[PDB]
Protein backbone atom coordinates (compact mmCIF):
# COMPACT_ATOMS: atom_id res chain seq x y z
CA UNK A 1 0.00 0.00 0.00
CA UNK A 2 1.74 3.11 -1.23
CA UNK A 3 1.25 6.77 -2.11
CA UNK A 4 3.12 8.51 -4.91
CA UNK A 5 3.22 11.73 -6.92
CA UNK A 6 0.93 10.01 -9.42
CA UNK A 7 -1.75 9.79 -6.76
CA UNK A 8 -2.12 13.59 -6.56
CA UNK A 9 -1.47 14.49 -10.18
CA UNK A 10 -4.38 16.27 -11.91
CA UNK A 11 -5.66 14.52 -15.00
CA UNK A 12 -6.72 16.31 -18.17
CA UNK A 13 -10.40 16.04 -17.22
CA UNK A 14 -9.77 18.37 -14.28
CA UNK A 15 -7.41 20.90 -15.91
CA UNK A 16 -10.07 21.80 -18.48
CA UNK A 17 -12.78 22.01 -15.80
CA UNK A 18 -10.64 24.15 -13.47
CA UNK A 19 -9.87 26.70 -16.20
CA UNK A 20 -13.59 27.16 -16.94
CA UNK A 21 -14.44 27.61 -13.24
CA UNK A 22 -11.75 30.25 -12.64
CA UNK A 23 -12.76 32.32 -15.69
CA UNK A 24 -16.47 32.11 -14.84
CA UNK A 25 -15.97 32.84 -11.14
CA UNK A 26 -13.56 35.75 -11.63
CA UNK A 27 -15.80 37.41 -14.23
CA UNK A 28 -18.81 37.22 -11.89
CA UNK A 29 -16.72 38.88 -9.17
CA UNK A 30 -15.52 41.61 -11.58
CA UNK A 31 -19.13 42.54 -12.37
CA UNK A 32 -20.01 43.04 -8.70
CA UNK A 33 -16.84 45.16 -8.39
CA UNK A 34 -18.24 47.39 -11.13
CA UNK A 35 -21.71 47.38 -9.54
CA UNK A 36 -20.26 48.65 -6.25
CA UNK A 37 -17.93 51.41 -7.43
CA UNK A 38 -19.96 52.69 -10.40
CA UNK A 39 -23.58 51.61 -10.18
CA UNK A 40 -26.26 49.73 -8.28
CA UNK A 41 -25.48 46.74 -6.07
CA UNK A 42 -28.42 44.88 -4.54
CA UNK A 43 -27.57 45.59 -0.91
CA UNK A 44 -28.41 42.52 1.16
CA UNK A 45 -30.51 43.12 4.30
CA UNK A 46 -28.69 44.03 7.51
CA UNK A 47 -25.29 44.80 5.96
CA UNK A 48 -23.60 47.74 4.27
CA UNK A 49 -22.83 47.65 0.54
CA UNK A 50 -19.15 46.82 1.09
CA UNK B 1 -21.37 78.60 16.86
CA UNK B 2 -18.07 80.11 17.95
CA UNK B 3 -17.80 83.85 17.39
CA UNK B 4 -14.75 85.82 18.50
CA UNK B 5 -14.08 89.40 19.57
CA UNK B 6 -12.53 91.70 16.92
CA UNK B 7 -10.51 93.39 19.63
CA UNK B 8 -8.77 90.71 21.67
CA UNK B 9 -9.95 87.45 20.08
CA UNK B 10 -11.30 85.80 23.20
CA UNK B 11 -14.51 83.79 22.91
CA UNK B 12 -17.81 85.65 23.04
CA UNK B 13 -20.74 84.73 25.29
CA UNK B 14 -24.39 85.67 24.83
CA UNK B 15 -25.85 87.82 27.61
CA UNK B 16 -28.77 90.20 28.06
CA UNK B 17 -28.58 93.98 28.28
CA UNK B 18 -31.09 96.69 29.04
CA UNK B 19 -32.44 96.93 25.47
CA UNK B 20 -31.18 93.87 23.57
CA UNK B 21 -29.46 90.54 23.90
CA UNK B 22 -25.73 90.94 23.30
CA UNK B 23 -22.73 88.91 22.28
CA UNK B 24 -20.19 90.01 24.86
CA UNK B 25 -16.52 89.50 25.57
CA UNK B 26 -15.44 88.44 29.03
CA UNK B 27 -12.17 90.41 28.96
CA UNK B 28 -12.85 93.66 27.09
CA UNK B 29 -15.79 96.11 26.85
CA UNK B 30 -16.86 94.87 23.38
CA UNK B 31 -20.54 94.00 22.95
CA UNK B 32 -22.63 93.34 19.84
CA UNK B 33 -26.37 93.98 19.98
CA UNK B 34 -28.52 91.27 18.37
CA UNK B 35 -30.76 93.51 16.27
CA UNK B 36 -32.22 90.87 13.93
CA UNK B 37 -32.93 87.13 13.63
CA UNK B 38 -29.75 85.03 13.54
CA UNK B 39 -29.71 81.22 13.29
CA UNK B 40 -27.48 78.14 13.03
CA UNK B 41 -28.84 74.85 11.62
CA UNK B 42 -27.29 71.48 12.51
CA UNK B 43 -29.01 69.16 9.91
CA UNK B 44 -28.34 65.76 11.57
CA UNK B 45 -28.36 62.32 9.93
CA UNK B 46 -31.73 60.55 9.61
CA UNK B 47 -32.39 56.80 9.76
CA UNK B 48 -31.92 54.44 6.84
CA UNK B 49 -35.05 53.96 4.71
CA UNK B 50 -33.87 51.00 2.58
CA UNK B 51 -35.45 48.16 4.59
CA UNK B 52 -38.40 50.36 5.63
CA UNK B 53 -40.22 50.56 2.27
CA UNK B 54 -39.64 46.97 1.16
CA UNK B 55 -42.48 44.51 1.61
CA UNK B 56 -45.71 46.32 0.59
CA UNK B 57 -45.37 49.53 2.60
CA UNK B 58 -47.97 52.32 2.82
CA UNK B 59 -46.72 54.32 -0.19
CA UNK B 60 -48.96 57.01 -1.68
CA UNK B 61 -47.16 59.00 -4.42
CA UNK B 62 -49.09 57.45 -7.35
CA UNK B 63 -51.42 59.80 -9.25
CA UNK B 64 -53.79 59.70 -12.21
CA UNK B 65 -52.12 59.74 -15.67
CA UNK B 66 -48.86 58.49 -14.11
CA UNK B 67 -46.26 57.01 -16.44
CA UNK B 68 -46.00 53.29 -17.07
CA UNK B 69 -42.78 51.57 -16.05
CA UNK B 70 -40.32 51.19 -18.97
CA UNK B 71 -40.00 47.39 -19.13
CA UNK B 72 -43.56 46.14 -18.68
CA UNK B 73 -45.22 49.26 -20.25
CA UNK B 74 -48.02 48.89 -17.66
CA UNK B 75 -48.76 51.18 -14.66
CA UNK B 76 -48.47 48.22 -12.25
CA UNK B 77 -45.57 49.75 -10.30
CA UNK B 78 -45.09 52.21 -7.47
CA UNK B 79 -42.74 55.18 -7.47
CA UNK B 80 -41.63 57.53 -4.69
CA UNK B 81 -39.07 60.20 -3.87
CA UNK B 82 -37.29 60.51 -0.52
CA UNK B 83 -34.29 62.16 1.06
CA UNK B 84 -31.73 59.51 1.99
CA UNK B 85 -29.74 61.87 4.24
CA UNK B 86 -30.82 65.26 5.67
CA UNK B 87 -33.25 67.48 3.75
CA UNK B 88 -30.54 69.63 2.13
CA UNK B 89 -29.95 66.66 -0.20
CA UNK B 90 -31.72 66.84 -3.59
CA UNK B 91 -34.43 64.17 -3.49
CA UNK B 92 -33.72 60.91 -5.34
CA UNK B 93 -36.26 59.04 -7.47
CA UNK B 94 -36.79 55.29 -7.29
CA UNK B 95 -39.43 52.81 -8.43
CA UNK B 96 -40.32 49.12 -8.19
CA UNK B 97 -42.47 46.97 -10.49
CA UNK B 98 -44.39 43.88 -9.33
CA UNK B 99 -46.38 41.90 -11.90
CA UNK B 100 -47.35 38.29 -12.59
CA UNK B 101 -44.26 36.17 -13.45
CA UNK B 102 -42.17 39.35 -13.19
CA UNK B 103 -40.09 40.72 -10.33
CA UNK B 104 -37.65 43.61 -10.84
CA UNK B 105 -36.17 46.64 -9.10
CA UNK B 106 -35.10 49.72 -11.05
CA UNK B 107 -33.71 53.22 -10.71
ZN1 LIG C 1 -12.87 90.85 23.39
ZN1 LIG D 1 -43.82 43.95 -13.40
Amino acid sequence: FSIGIGDVTPGQGLLKAKYELLNAGYKKCDEYIEALNTGKLQQQPGCTAE
Amino acid sequence: MLLFCPGCGNGLIVEEGQRCHRFSCNTCPYVHNITRKVTNRKYPKLKEVDDVLGGAAAWENVDSTAESCPKCEHPRAYFMQLQTRSADEPMTTFYKCCNAQCGHRWR
